[PDB]
DNA sequence: TTTTTTCGATCGTATGTTGTAACTATCTC
DNA sequence: GAGATAGTTACAACATACGATCG
């Protein structure tokens, strides 16, 4: 294998491929990415036995077909360290690889390409295409609510449901729920899948705001995403996910409207003197008035008062300030509507302008 | 490689300074004295920089290698000290030490501290690499036989007068712990400026801090000294020794004695000792044991030992020490009415 | 309020310390002659005066008049050290601060000269709780100590320290305070406090102290509370009976002399508090075995049973071996049969009755 | 409706059944003014260690003053009854056995009480603390601030280090006899307006060993 | 104690005073800031028994004299979280401090002010005022060469020397040395002191690049620095610093001049594959040629060649790339001058046109 | 797919259980009178219906109609509990969750209100396998639980539990089933399943059962 | 001239390495 | 001068080694 390629055309694909690779692979072959040259294309592949990323680069210089495996970190560092506009000529000699470019020479070690693991083929049950912006908004509306390391293995991922003319993203961890829905413009059969958190993070990093539509294929237990010259493949959790419709409160009778910025600032100020372990605060709602109180083990008390639009009966409730702050940060809207029924029932949060996304938070018996 | 004792270390240092010094033994006091003497001589020679590291699985050998490789602008003549693990070096430690010995410089003075090395540990690449340019000082705690001479000499070099009774009391109270004995001598010198140490004077400022091992207990049992055996057992219990180790150490000698007693009916004892590979020094004590225990005995002892082992293993009982005391008294010529043997 | 006796009566002078002559005399001679070591270690049982002696030595080192074994107690340094506000005395609770990061900052202060004292004294107490990295840092600091810093260490478990640390410090071991000295100290304290007392109460409190002065002071405070401002023999005896937890030896003594009423009373007293009957039987078996071993050889009894040494010696001297063996066998059979008895208490009572009055019949 | 064990927790020293010596000692100490800073309570299960500890806290923090007969009607007494008193810090040692929690607790002992005259730490099931946790309390327990009191309760006292034991006043509660249990049951049932017979109460008292719970 | 202030006038001094505090202090009181109101002035003090920071603020509203101690991080967070332009009213009630801002109330616990340690007064020996730029230049030049954790305490600090009309900063760790010197325009007596690491860090932080002159007072065992309304006091390390003059080579026969950026890039590329454990590189210098080589135990080698202005005999010398990279980063200039004699002697690095700063590096055994 | 007789014929109503009359009567009286405790323990031999009775009690507590001793069996809560997927009924297998960390994590979430039902029921099975630290951690909250939580414990070796735990809960002992009851239950099951049988075979099976219906 | 130990399951403390989030300084429009 | 990008610091999670208790 021998090929000459411009540094700029090879910078971004190397970073994209090295992204999924972890610091500790536990296998020498896993730590090395697969580099192939064929016909007039250069393919870089990176896998960790659970995810796969493939990038393609066009070649205009004479070359010979071949395949090999090279360390991701060392190769990426060498390529990035060279001056801008340099041309990297990579050749294979025996077990070594010459990366001669200008006056600099390197001899990277290589391993057999046959040892590189591969993923079995699968049948795509559903296929569609959506703009990058819609996917980014859908993922951002519910990423923060995903459970980190919950014992339930199926709660560590996000639920994607294609239904009718819309696509829905659901995230939950057992105490808070986030739901978002966006139209796609094409009718698809009803289907539901679960994607692990690492796959969601990789998909988010993949998006760059380009005009190229992103194509999604979903099989029995696999998902593939195509954008530009980048392809990503991941497995599915294939688990039992709770229905979001049950969690949502039914015909709530108390409504409250508030400003997002003032409410967020009040909650942030109140959270300073709250319990570090539980992060519990108390909300008192009265006629056109909202009061927030927080206490800590040192008996330091924080109190905040603000004016809101409310006309129901007086009520007292408890909450975890962290979830409320996360929801307020996620909304990024001008006004926020809160729907409540009683001190022992869940509370729903939505944007006043639009109802595309909704959040549900359960109370605590302080 | 030169071999020396602590007393000759100063003479060797006066003769010259070598590249590496190995301090192997089980006596903290002698090891500390040798280390201090070596470091003082090195500082006199112009070694004003010292580094110390502890050898363990979580060890940063990169720092040591960088120290060996790097130079110094002004503070040259470095000294490095290593503390080996109690168990001893393993294959990884062996190769690390070989690499370190490879990167050795005239301006670097190496010192190693640890327990005595076995034949397997001795037969190592790093150990042989230093054979031509090393001196090993053996620091072993003297036995009870040679202890009083050491105490008398140490008192003499401090300009103190010790009576025979005071020397015996000091040896009894601080057997196997020379650091405590030296500190006791220093405290006695502080208390009495005149330096006259009589029995009543020493008896006031002495406490029992002896140290023993299971082999001492087994030897006491073989000799037949009930008081010494009980004292050693109590000290071992206070230290926190594992009963199973004592059980195995006693079992080996007890089975050997049983076999010798059975087969000595029609065979001289010397031939049996030669066939069983008995060390020459021990052949004395073993002999008298065979003249003190009958065949009726050495069976009750075996039964009691087996019962104690079963209780320790399956019942997880806490009365192991009481049974050990009973067995110790049984080995000595005592009635031991056998209600406690369950025989 | 009246404060607490333990806190109020801290020894503020070498003359106030009770006993421990072999340590105080050596320290005084060393201070007088100028022979001062770099590191001191203090060991002993609880409440014997390790911290008090360490503080007294620290006060003596940094007195305005000079390095003396009899601090004046009136200069500013003495008052500040007594009140715990002296800048050059750094007291480190190793139990509370064990991680290497916490110890590093404290040990890095040795690079600054003393502010208003001849020496910079570090008093590290509970030092046996430090981690390996903290021990390594302390050893590195002690290898090359500045001439104007001293280290004082106090602990009850010296065996936990590395041998390297031990070999670089001078160790003093404190002894138990004995009954007579404890009684004298209690009498002096009560006379100073204007509290009525009787000799028998003081003797009982001193005997129950078991070589610890802090235990004696705590028991004295509890007795004063129980006696309503007075210390009396009856009140102290009742208080000690409430805390008494040696029913096994009393039961053995009552059984050996064939006194059924005392045995029943002891059983009722044991049942009054929450006790495990099988544990009681095990304790009685252990006591009988120890008595038999002592009968075989006087050296069997060690220093671990110093509290009840006299009673065990008397039982060994008086009771014939055959009775001890019979009682041991009866208790073994009782322990074996305990699980199937109608009740644990009933099983223990039946076994004690059999030991008192009955004798098993053996085969052949 | 409400469980009898929770409903009938003693709220005054007169409601405690038995334990005469402990109550007398505490009353004498409170009246004379000789108050220690470390109390340990021992005994079998369900004898009233926590109840007596809470009564002592009420007596110490009562608004009227330091008295052996708490009023039971002021704000402090009611809040202690409801478990909402700020200055009564109740620690469940069985749950927080780690040294980090102990260090966090010790780092805030010098701050003055919010409303009461004393800050009372009531550590329950203290025998479950780790060795490091036990050793971390030695100095603070020996010499606490003026406005700090420590109350300890356990059913397995022998597991505590001797150093901890030497620093506190020990009170051993004793198991209740049949007569006291039967009398208490009679009183409770009479207050509850429930029919009963003497033989049933005697059987219940004998079947309960020496625990009221 | 009662006072009222503005958020802007208090935000920055509070941050400066509370910056040093962190972690778990030796005593709880050391974790708090001392606030004193007196004669229309608010003084904020923070200490850790090694160095002290004092800030002053002017009060133009009704106030009451007093003193107290408050938590640092809590108070700073409360002040920062309030809306911009708000008025903060602080009052002391019993053992509590009440902070009011609009409709927001906070209650904080305090400790007696009598327990706060106070450093004793001392008499200065040398006093001089210099611009902040000179001190910043000296510190940024000579900071990176200080040792991190060594048994020899005096090597952990920085040596400040006043000689004639010149101020010099020197740092070293036994393997490398950095020296810088600047004029001050005024004559001072010869003197030398050692500043600890934390003192240097705080002195660097307190500088803001403004036109306010920095006033420095040096005494027997303490150093004080005045900048505007900020006062910083620190203690000095005791010991003897090695003489740097003997370290400099007496007569370096061989000289070289090289582009700074090109040399830095070449060193970085060589170090990308240098042995991570040792970080060693080998330089071959010949007529108008400099070659840098590195290798790792896996038999992988990296080589680079560049041109220089050299006229001496051919030579080979080993080095630790970390020190060279640090020196090159410190020197921001178009060209760098290297002076050397042999492969077992120290090498001097300086700027081509500036002689103020010099660096000495000891070669590694290779 | 196919379910064995033991799984298929699990009782779903208080009237479908065999024997244990005293326990059922006590539970019914307690529910009717409104005197509801917060800690129930069930002890007995193997295969006597401890888990069945615990599940029936849990179903009765959270029934939509109300707290009754005769659950309807048709509302959403009853069906979900029968299917074993009810949010507010948390079943813990103490034989595999012995770690104290799991117990602490479980106790940290008791402050949250129930999702749908009026009570949050915890059903701990094989509780005798928990470690000592787990029992000690439980003690405090088990003594005084919040008003919206209940604890149900089932064990076959109550001797291993500490006395402190036993003192805090109401204990129900289940007797071993008699031969006649087992024979009648087997005959009823076989008749419902349409399987030919003979009296002597049923007698032999009941005798070999040795008081265990499983 | 040597002779050194029972096993499984659970809990607690301290250190090192890798990854992610928030805030600040620097670069580009 | 503001927004965007890159660099630094602090906190959390995972992995490894060592010590202690009860059955
Ligand atoms: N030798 C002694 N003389 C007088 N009082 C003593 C002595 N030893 C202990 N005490 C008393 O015991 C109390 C606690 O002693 P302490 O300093 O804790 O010793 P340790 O550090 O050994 O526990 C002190 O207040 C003191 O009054
Ligand atoms: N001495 C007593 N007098 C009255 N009631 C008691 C007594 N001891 C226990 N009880 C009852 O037992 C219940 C539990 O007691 P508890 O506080 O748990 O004691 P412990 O802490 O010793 O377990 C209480 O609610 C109370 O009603
Ligand atoms: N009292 C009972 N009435 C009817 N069936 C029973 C009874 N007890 C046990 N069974 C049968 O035994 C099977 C297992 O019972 P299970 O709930 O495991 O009891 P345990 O928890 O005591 O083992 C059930 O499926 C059920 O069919
Ligand atoms: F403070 Al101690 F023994 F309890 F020295
Ligand atoms: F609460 Al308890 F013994 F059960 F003190
Ligand atoms: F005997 Al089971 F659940 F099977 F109690
Ligand atoms: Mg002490
Ligand atoms: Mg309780
Ligand atoms: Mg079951
Ligand atoms: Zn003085
Ligand atoms: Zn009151
Ligand atoms: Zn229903």
């Amino acid at each position: 294998m021998k090929f000459t390629v411009e540094r700029e055309h090879l910078l971004k694909p190397l970073q994209q491929v090295s992204g999924p690779l972890g610091g500790r692979p536990t296998l020498p072959i896993l730590g090395n990415l697969l580099l192939q040259v064929a016909d007039g294309t250069l393919s870089l592949t990176g896998t960790d036995l659970e995810m796969e990323m493939v990038a393609r680069v066009a070649l205009v210089q004479p070359h010979e077909p071949g395949a090999t495996t090279v360390p991701a970190r060392k190769f990426f560092d060498i390529c990035r360290g060279l001056p801008e506009g340099a041309e990297i000529a990579v050749q294979l000699e025996g077990e070594r690889m010459l990366v001669r470019s200008g006056r600099s020479r390197f001899s990277l070690s290589t391993l057999p390409a046959a040892d590189f693991p591969n993923l079995d083929d699968w049948q795509s049950e559903v296929e569609f295409t959506l703009p990058q912006a819609t996917m980014k908004r859908l993922i951002e509306a519910t990423q923060f609510s995903m459970a980190h390391q919950d014992v339930r293995y199926y709660l560590n991922g996000m639920l994607f449901e294609t239904e009718g003319e819309e696509l829905r993203t659901v995230a939950t961890d057992g105490h808070r729920l986030a739901v978002c829905s966006m139209p796609i413009g094409q009718s698809l059969p009803s289907h539901s899948v679960i994607v692990p958190r690492k796959g969601v993070i990789e998909l988010m990093r993949m998006l760059d705001g380009g005009d190229n539509p992103l194509r999604v294929q979903i099989g029995s237990n696999n998902i593939r995403a195509h954008v530009g010259d980048f392809i990503f493949t991941s497995k599915l959790v294939d688990g039992r996910f709770p229905d979001y419709r049950r969690v949502l409160p039914k015909n709530p009778d108390k409504h409250l409207e508030a400003g997002c910025d003032l409410l967020k600032q009040a909650f942030a100020r109140a959270a300073i003197l709250s319990n570090e372990k539980f992060r519990g605060v108390r909300l008192y709602v009265s006629e056109n008035q909202l009061k927030i109180t927080a206490n800590n083990p040192e008996q330091e008390e924080a109190e905040e008062i603000l004016d809101v639009t409310y006309s129901g009966a007086e009520m007292e409730i408890g909450f975890n300030v962290s979830y409320v702050l996360d929801v307020l940060n996620a909304l990024k809207c001008e006004n926020v509507r809160m729907m409540l029924t009683d001190s022992v029932s869940s509370v729903q949060i939505e944007d006043a302008a639009s109802q595309s996304a909704a959040y549900v938070v359960m109370p605590m018996r302080l | 490689m030169i071999r020396l004792y602590p007393e000759q270390l100063r003479a060797q240092l006066n003769e010259g300074l070598r590249a590496a010094y190995l301090l192997l033994g089980n006596d903290p006091l002698l090891l500390q004295e040798s280390q201090d003497a070596v470091r003082q001589v090195a500082a006199a020679q112009g070694f004003e920089e010292h580094h110390t590291f502890s050898i363990d699985p979580n060890t940063d050998w990169n720092a040591i290698f960088s120290l060996c490789q790097a130079m110094s602008l002004f503070a040259s003549r470095q000294t490095l000290l290593l503390l080996l693990p109690e168990n001893g070096p393993n294959a990884a430690i062996n190769e690390q030490l070989l690499t370190l010995t490879g990167l050795l410089h005239d301006d670097l003075l190496l010192i190693v501290r640890g327990n005595k090395l076995s034949k397997a540990q001795e037969n190592a690449a790093w150990f042989t690499a230093l054979a031509n340019r090393s001196v090993q000082v053996t620091c072993q705690t003297p036995e009870q036989a040679q202890l009083p001479r050491w105490v008398a000499a140490r008192a003499k070099q401090l300009n103190l007068e010790l009576d025979d009774a005071a020397n015996q009391v000091l040896c009894y109270c601080y057997e196997g712990n020379l650091l405590a004995l030296a500190q006791a001598l220093e405290r006695l010198s502080l208390l009495w400026p005149d330096g006259k140490l009589t029995l009543p004077r020493v008896e006031q400022a002495v406490n029992d801090a002896a140290h023993f091992t299971p082999f001492h207990w087994v030897d006491a049992l073989l000799m037949g000294k009930s008081k010494r055996a009980l004292h050693i057992l109590q000290q071992l219990r206070l230290e926190g020794s594992e009963p199973v180790i004592l059980l195995r150490t006693l079992q080996r000698e007890l089975l050997l004695l049983v076999n010798l007693k059975r087969q000595s009916a029609h065979t001289p004892l010397r031939a049996l000792f030669d066939k069983h590979r008995v060390w020459q020094n021990r052949r004395g004590m073993m002999g008298e044991a065979l003249n003190r225990l009958s065949q009726t005995q050495l069976r009750q002892a075996v039964q009691l030992l087996t019962r104690t082992e079963l209780t320790l293993k399956q019942d997880y009982g806490q009365s192991v020490w009481a049974e050990l005391e009973g067995l110790s008294l049984l080995l000595c010529h005592k009635p031991l009415a056998d209600v406690f043997i369950d025989g | 309020s009246y404060q607490v006796l333990a806190r109020k009566w801290r020894p503020q002078t070498f003359a106030d310390v009770v006993g421990q002559e072999h340590v105080l005399t050596a320290l005084a001679n060393g201070l007088s002659l100028g022979r001062i070591h770099h590191a001191y270690l203090f060991s002993g049982t609880r409440g014997v005066g390790k911290t008090s002696i360490a503080r007294l030595l620290a006060k003596g080192l940094n007195c305005e008049t000079g390095i003396t074994a009899t601090p004046c107690g009136v200069c500013d340094n003495c008052r500040e050290i007594e009140q715990g506000r002296f800048v050059d005395l750094i007291e480190i609770d190793a139990a509370s601060r064990t991680k290497v990061e916490d110890t590093r900052d404290l040990l890095d202060n040795v690079q600054y000269a003393p502010a208003r004292g001849r020496f910079k004294v570090y008093l590290i107490d509970e030092v046996h709780m430090l981690s390996r990295h903290s021990f390594n840092a302390l050893l590195k600091t002690l290898e090359e100590p500045p001439e104007h810093v001293k280290f004082l260490l106090a602990t009850t478990d010296p065996q936990k320290l590395p041998v390297t640390i031990l070999s670089r410090c001078l160790q003093f071991h404190l002894k138990a305070l004995d009954v007579e000295q404890i009684r004298h100290q209690l009498e002096h304290i009560l006379n100073e406090e204007h509290i009525a007392h009787e000799p028998r109460a003081l003797q009982l409190l001193a005997r129950a102290a078991e070589g610890s002065l802090r235990d004696a002071l705590s028991l004295t405070d509890q007795a004063i509370a129980s006696g309503d401002g007075q210390v009396s023999t009856q009140a102290v005896s009742a208080m000690l009976g409430t805390l008494d937890d040696d029913q096994a030896l009393s039961l053995v003594e009552a059984m050996v002399e064939a006194n059924g009423e005392r045995v029943m009373a002891l059983i009722n007293e044991a049942a009054a508090r929450g006790i495990e009957w099988e544990a009681l039987l095990v304790e009685m078996l252990g006591l009988l075995h120890r008595i038999a071993m002592v009968q075989l050889s006087p050296a069997a009894l060690g220093n671990d049973m110093a509290a009840i040494e006299l009673r065990m010696r008397e039982l060994a001297r008086t009771i014939p071996p055959t009775d001890i063996q019979l009682y041991y066998q009866t208790l073994l059979i009782g322990r074996k049969e305990l699980p199937y008895a109608p009740d644990r208490r009933m099983g223990v009572e039946m076994t004690l009755l059999r030991a008192l009055a009955f004798h098993p019949r053996m085969p052949l």
